[PDB]
């Protein structure tokens, strides 16, 4: 039956069962969007200069 | 005064008093001072200091 995905799959996926999916495939890159409220961003005098 | 040198360590033209103005002195002996601007560009929150 040849090895198993845990041995053929590319970008060295790790295959777990229960359920079904691969884990930390180094493929691609996720685009993260941030929404920050302007309350946190401080005034340049309280932080140090 | 004498010897007074005036740094913007911090300004955003905002309605409210969105700047900081920091001036190096040396003076000749304590007391107080009718801090003004005769331009208009810029208001003053203290009359003295």
């Amino acid at each position: 039956k040849a090895p198993s995905l845990k041995f053929t799959a590319p970008f060295g996926c790790e295959i777990y069962t229960n359920p079904i999916r691969a884990e930390n495939c180094a493929v691609g890159s996720i685009p993260l969007a941030f929404d920050i409220p302007d309350a946190l961003f401080t005034r340049v005098s309280e932080t140090p200069t | 005064l004498s010897a007074a040198e005036c740094t913007l360590n911090e300004c955003v033209y905002s309605s409210d008093f969105g700047g900081i103005a920091t001036v190096k002195y040396s003076a000749s002996k304590s007391g107080k001072c009718a801090v003004h601007v005769p331009s208009g560009t810029a208001t003053l929150k203290e009359a003295a200091v």
